[PDB]
């Protein structure tokens, strides 16, 4: 589609350049080409669109494109900062033993050093957003 | 002070294990039904990253193997079953005895001849022995004219038909036939049911490439030091789709490969001694196979209304045979040198102690070269070729195999045990007319197996599936996961 | 997945505690487990993924998870207040005969008393948002 | 469903009246009716839900409803102005040769005069949003 | 307790070779046979499967 995400790999975390439109673009390129094929197959074979294996493998790939897009949006909305880049959430970093070398390490190298933190962090980020929402709920009610 | 925060739009990825899309140019049948059109975009970007690549344990190669097999199965599934043909056929006895399917003791043959008879015979494009299909040493195709009684759609009416079988396809009952008309059955019927591969399979080329779904990408190792297994590839290239793959099946040598470069590469399994040796395109290695004669094809309608294609040749043509052109002697010397210098080889550095060899055993599946010429499978006996390309001192290989030639005798087999791990037998319809195929030779499929610093044996292999691991192999499929976490001071309000 | 919605049932409407991340979490737990199974079935049976009944029943359940998530987001965006908790829309309540006992009744008891109002209210909430959007359209144009 | 979009056709671009809730409403009407049928078919035929052609044609139409909704939302988020009506983006109009008669031409007539501009504009609109996002990224980081 | 009730029956069946057949030994539970009745003054009764 473009693969501009991978294009900056090796540039280090600082000044890596983050792009928020990148998932929309990979999905959009995908949907258009797959839709054209959905309408093209019936020109010769309309009956066996899902009966045989190719139509169930292609269904899983079309479903994955949609489910993947939505998982990112759902996780971001759970955190609430879907369009905030750095998001600036209130959950503290777990420990001082895992601090990135912002000017030496690449995001690819860094993320693999925090895989065991993400499991606890995702929940904490959601909890922080939930309490902020509870506080606003009460302000709107009263 | 330092908060987790969320970084969206991050340039990072992990291993993916998902199905890929196929895209093609040939959309006459299969392509329209299953594939997207080939966009034609073969560009790639280089990345400043290090990544681990493997060919024998990938998702890209393991889909190519399973997808080619699966598209075959869905093509033959609706074709005529030949269980109605598993009846005794009345076959000419002379031809059953001459080709050895049945026995006779009334032939009492005795031959006196010169034993110092080994010859060297070379052929090339500018030769009448090719045009006339009569190179020194070629014999007749081995065909048994057989008759049988078959019933069509009218049920209470039947006709006798003329079918000529290759000997390779018959069983033939033996014992106490003191007359004529031997009693034969198809070679693979009784343990199973033979289905005809009716939808033009193998009559044309199947080529396609794989494309990653949205959010996924293919990384490729673009080194020259890539040997199939490489834990740290410094030249990683990223793209959305693979190179175009040729889904060709054969044993011993691979033909028409896409990875045809002016270099010899040898991929080795990381945990094994099995390799695929590409050949240097510099030498224009080519195999030209011929099916002499002019076939007649006669459709037969069988009971259910589906049609079987019979072969009433009623003639005696010469053997199918193959001619090897290009600088084979030099291409093989490079293979030996490439093995000697290879990182995983700790054998002999004497190239005269490294030899090509057939796999052993009496099993035709490994001892003959199996190749596809527009729908008919040919099984070639390659002793003449190997003796020639290695400039081997034959001397004691039994008179017939003691020749050095750049061509080999071969035979046609119509009932084929297919290449995947199935045990399924299908019938390949004959092609009408004459056949010729001119293919390039791009790889040598072999195991390298040595136990000492003298004798290395490059053993030709029948594992056709591994050929797909040279066509792809250098690809890795990854998932882009652009959400990162990292301590920073920038907390909201 | 968690079922934290149902967990507070019986607590009364006031102080019920509303959570906005709850649908994202039910969807996310679902998608991950179903994706793992989509990739697992082909290990033994790749051809019959949708031909037989189990693959069409599972397709309807995967489709429902996606359609349900999107219906909530689409209805909320039609109203416009997707991430506003109480939303504070401008449509007046239909009558004084249906006023909740915020400190006695549970949301489960209350919603069943307004099922016949929702049919008219949904449309009114959308209309109110539409006029607000029309007013901003004109301000941006002029 | 309502078709309020087409309902104002012929009114001219100026005062055409744009509605942002309109795609949510077409999707919502669709999902509810199709879900009712998904649950209704199994009453008589549960096994052949996707094996035969009707179930693959209906699958393509249900998939289209979802993919179409998401393409609009994905393109809008790539531009970033999903709920801003006129959006007020920073990309300049390509040339003075193509200026609408806001009080004479209809959106249907106008859009067909800019089909060859949209191909270049979509990318420019995304690029403008990307740089704005880059600027905020740096402000949040520093 | 008594004996299981089983009727030893023979039949002619054709396999994949079509023009050849063999006789087989099948023992049925009585519950699974119909058996034609009337004027058998010898042996070898004529039976079919109960639900065919
Ligand atoms: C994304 O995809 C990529 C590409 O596929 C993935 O990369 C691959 O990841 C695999 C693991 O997930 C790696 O394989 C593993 O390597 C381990 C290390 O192997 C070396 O050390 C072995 C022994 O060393 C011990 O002691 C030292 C200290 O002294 C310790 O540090 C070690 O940890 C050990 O405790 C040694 O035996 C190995 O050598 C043998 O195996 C390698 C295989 O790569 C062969 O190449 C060698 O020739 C040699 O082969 C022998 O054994 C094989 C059997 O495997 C026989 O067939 C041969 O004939 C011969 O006898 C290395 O020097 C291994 O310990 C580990 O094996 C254990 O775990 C597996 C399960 O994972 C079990 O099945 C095993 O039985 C065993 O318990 C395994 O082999 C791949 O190397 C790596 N590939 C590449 C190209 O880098 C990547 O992970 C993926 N990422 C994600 C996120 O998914
Ligand atoms: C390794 O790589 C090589 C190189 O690619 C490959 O060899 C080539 O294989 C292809 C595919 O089989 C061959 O292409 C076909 O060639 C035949 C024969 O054409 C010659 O002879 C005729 C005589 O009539 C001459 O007129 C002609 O000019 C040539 O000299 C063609 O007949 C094939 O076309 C058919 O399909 C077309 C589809 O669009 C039809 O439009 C056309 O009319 C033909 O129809 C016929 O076949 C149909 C089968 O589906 C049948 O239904 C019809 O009724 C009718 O019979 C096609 O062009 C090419 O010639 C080979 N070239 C060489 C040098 O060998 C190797 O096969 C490959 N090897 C391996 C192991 O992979
Ligand atoms: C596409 O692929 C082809 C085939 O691989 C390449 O062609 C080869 O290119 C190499 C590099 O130029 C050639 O190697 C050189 O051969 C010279 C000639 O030697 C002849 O005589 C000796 C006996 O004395 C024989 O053993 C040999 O086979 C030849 O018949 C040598 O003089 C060169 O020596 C140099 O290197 C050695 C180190 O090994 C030094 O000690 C020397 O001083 C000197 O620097 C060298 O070995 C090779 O012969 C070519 N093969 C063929 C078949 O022609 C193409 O180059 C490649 N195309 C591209 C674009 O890369
Ligand atoms: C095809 O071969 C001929 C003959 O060459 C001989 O026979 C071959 C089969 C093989 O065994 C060769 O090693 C033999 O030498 C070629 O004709 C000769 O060409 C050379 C020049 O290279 C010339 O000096 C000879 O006089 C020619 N011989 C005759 C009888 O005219 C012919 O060129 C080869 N064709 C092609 C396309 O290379
Ligand atoms: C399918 O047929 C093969 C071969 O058929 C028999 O042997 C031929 C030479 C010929 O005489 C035919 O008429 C015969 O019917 C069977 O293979 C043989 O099996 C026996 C064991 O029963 C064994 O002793 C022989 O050595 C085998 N011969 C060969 C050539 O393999 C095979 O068992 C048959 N399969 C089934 C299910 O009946
Ligand atoms: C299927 O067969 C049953 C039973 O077979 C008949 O009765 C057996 C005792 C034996 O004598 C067999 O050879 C006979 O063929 C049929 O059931 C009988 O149907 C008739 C009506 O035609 C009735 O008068 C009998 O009382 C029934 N007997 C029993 C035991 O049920 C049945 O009709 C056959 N079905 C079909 C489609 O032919
Ligand atoms: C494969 O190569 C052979 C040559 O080795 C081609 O056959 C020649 O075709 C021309 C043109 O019709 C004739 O004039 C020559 O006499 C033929 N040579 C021989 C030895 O018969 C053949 O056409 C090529 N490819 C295919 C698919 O047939
Ligand atoms: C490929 O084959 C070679 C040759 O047999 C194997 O090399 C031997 O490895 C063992 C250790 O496992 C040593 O003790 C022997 O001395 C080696 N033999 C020789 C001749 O050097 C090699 O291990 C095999 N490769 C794999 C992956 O199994
Ligand atoms: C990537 O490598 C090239 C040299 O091939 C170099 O010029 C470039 O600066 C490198 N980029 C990064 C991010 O390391
Ligand atoms: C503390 O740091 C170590 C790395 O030295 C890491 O393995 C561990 O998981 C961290 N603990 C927490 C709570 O983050
Ligand atoms: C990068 O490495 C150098 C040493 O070569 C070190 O002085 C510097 O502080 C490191 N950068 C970061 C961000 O830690
Ligand atoms: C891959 O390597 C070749 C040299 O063998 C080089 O010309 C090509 O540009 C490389 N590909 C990329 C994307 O850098
Ligand atoms: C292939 O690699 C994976 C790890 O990615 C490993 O779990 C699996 O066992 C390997 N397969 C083989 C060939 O052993
Ligand atoms: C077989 O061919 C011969 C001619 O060689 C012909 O006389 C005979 O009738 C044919 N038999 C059948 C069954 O077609
Ligand atoms: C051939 O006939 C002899 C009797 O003359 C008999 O003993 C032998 O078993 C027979 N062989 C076959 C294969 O029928
Ligand atoms: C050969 O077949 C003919 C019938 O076509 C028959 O009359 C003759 O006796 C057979 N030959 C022998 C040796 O039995
Ligand atoms: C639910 O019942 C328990 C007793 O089993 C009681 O302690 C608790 O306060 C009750 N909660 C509500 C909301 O009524
Ligand atoms: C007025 O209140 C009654 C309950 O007493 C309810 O049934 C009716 O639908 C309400 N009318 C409106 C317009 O909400
Ligand atoms: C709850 O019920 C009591 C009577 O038991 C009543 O006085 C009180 O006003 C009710 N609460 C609400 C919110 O109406
Ligand atoms: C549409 O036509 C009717 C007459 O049939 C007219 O009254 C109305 O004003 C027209 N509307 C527009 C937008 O042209
Ligand atoms: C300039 O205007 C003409 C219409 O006269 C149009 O065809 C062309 O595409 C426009 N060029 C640009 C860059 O928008
Ligand atoms: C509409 O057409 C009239 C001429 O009939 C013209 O004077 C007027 O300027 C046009 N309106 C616009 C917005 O260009
Ligand atoms: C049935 O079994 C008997 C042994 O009790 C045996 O003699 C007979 O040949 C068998 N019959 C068949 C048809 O298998
Ligand atoms: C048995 O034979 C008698 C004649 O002796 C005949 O009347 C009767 O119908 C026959 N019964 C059966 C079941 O065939
Ligand atoms: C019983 O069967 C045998 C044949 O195996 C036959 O000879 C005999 O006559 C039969 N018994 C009676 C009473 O008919």
């Amino acid at each position: 589609g473009f693969l501009g995400f991978l294009a900056t790999a090796g540039s280090a975390m600082g000044a890596a350049s983050l792009t928020l439109t990148a998932q929309s673009r990979t999905l959009l390129a995908g949907i258009v080409q797959q839709q054209q094929q959905l309408l093209d197959v019936p020109k010769r074979q309309q009956e066996l669109l899902r009966l045989t294996v190719w139509g169930t493998k292609n269904l899983q790939t079309r479903v994955t494109a949609i489910e993947k897009y939505l998982k990112d949006q759902a996780q971001l909305n759970a955190w609430g900062c879907a369009f905030r880049q750095v998001c600036c959430t209130t959950v503290p970093w777990p420990n001082a033993s895992l601090i990135p070398k912002w000017n030496n390490e690449t995001w690819q190298e860094w993320e693999r050093k925090v895989d065991f933190l993400e499991e606890n962090i995702t929940a904490l980020l959601e909890e922080a957003q939930i309490q902020q929402e509870k506080n606003m709920y009460e302000l709107q009610k009263l | 002070t330092l908060y987790v925060t969320v970084f969206y739009g991050v340039p990072a990825w992990r291993n993916a294990t998902i199905p890929l899309f196929c895209a093609t140019k040939n959309r006459d049948t299969w392509g329209t039904t299953q594939c997207l059109p080939d966009n034609g975009d073969y560009s790639e970007m280089a990345l400043n990253v290090t990544e681990s690549f493997d060919a024998w344990n990938n998702t890209v190669t393991e889909q190519a193997i399973e997808d080619v097999w699966q598209l075959f199965e869905t093509s033959i599934k609706p074709c005529v079953k030949l269980s109605p043909l598993c009846i005794t056929m009345r076959c000419n006895k002379s031809e059953t005895d001459r080709w050895g399917l049945t026995k006779s003791i009334t032939t009492t043959a005795s031959t006196t001849s010169t034993t110092a008879s080994a010859k060297v015979d070379m052929v090339n494009e500018t030769s009448s022995c090719i045009a006339q299909d009569n190179c020194t040493g070629l014999e007749q195709e081995q065909m048994i004219s057989c008759k049988f009684n078959m019933t069509g759609l009218k049920r209470d009416k039947s006709k006798e038909y003329n079918e000529t079988w290759y000997s390779a396809d018959l069983v033939c009952e033996q014992g106490n036939n003191t007359g004529n008309e031997s009693r034969c059955y198809m070679n693979h019927c009784n343990t199973s049911v033979i289905q005809e591969s009716c939808d033009k399979h193998y009559w044309d080329a199947i080529r396609f490439r794989y494309c990653a779904p949205p959010g996924y990408a293919l990384l490729r190792c673009n080194d020259t030091n890539y040997s199939g297994f490489m834990p740290k590839c410094s030249k990683v290239v990223v793209s959305s789709c693979t190179r175009m793959m040729e889904t060709q099946t054969s044993t011993w040598f691979g033909f028409n490969g896409t990875r045809a470069e002016n270099r010899t590469y040898i991929y080795w399994h990381g945990r094994d001694n099995r390799t695929i040796i590409s050949l240097n395109k510099y030498y224009n290695l080519t195999m030209k196979c011929r099916r002499p004669g002019n076939k007649t094809v006669l459709p037969v309608t069988i009971m259910s209304g589906l049609v079987f294609h019979s072969q009433p040749i009623n003639d005696r043509p010469k053997q199918a045979w193959c001619w090897f052109g290009g600088k084979w002697k030099d291409a093989i010397k490079e293979v030996k040198q490439t093995i000697v210098k290879h990182p995983r080889y700790t054998g002999t550095n004497n190239t005269d102690k490294i030899n090509l060899t057939a796999p052993g055993g009496g099993d035709p599946e490994v001892t003959f070269m199996w190749t596809n010429c527009r729908g008919e499978f040919l099984y070639c006996k390659m002793n003449w070729f190997l003796n020639w390309v290695e400039d081997r001192n034959t001397a004691n290989q039994k008179p017939k195999e003691q020749h050095k030639r750049n061509y080999v005798p071969c035979h046609i087999r119509q009932i084929i045990n297919t290449w995947h791990k199935v045990g399924k037998n299908v019938y390949l319809p004959p092609r009408e007319g004459d056949l010729t195929c001119n293919s390039t030779v791009t790889s040598l499929i072999a195991n390298i197996d040595w136990i000492d610093g003298n004798q290395t044996n490059i053993t030709m292999s029948a594992e056709v599936a591994e050929l797909y691991r040279l066509e792809l192999g250098d690809y890795k499929l990854v998932e882009i996961t652009p959400i990162g976490l990292a301590p920073t001071s920038c907390k909201r309000y």
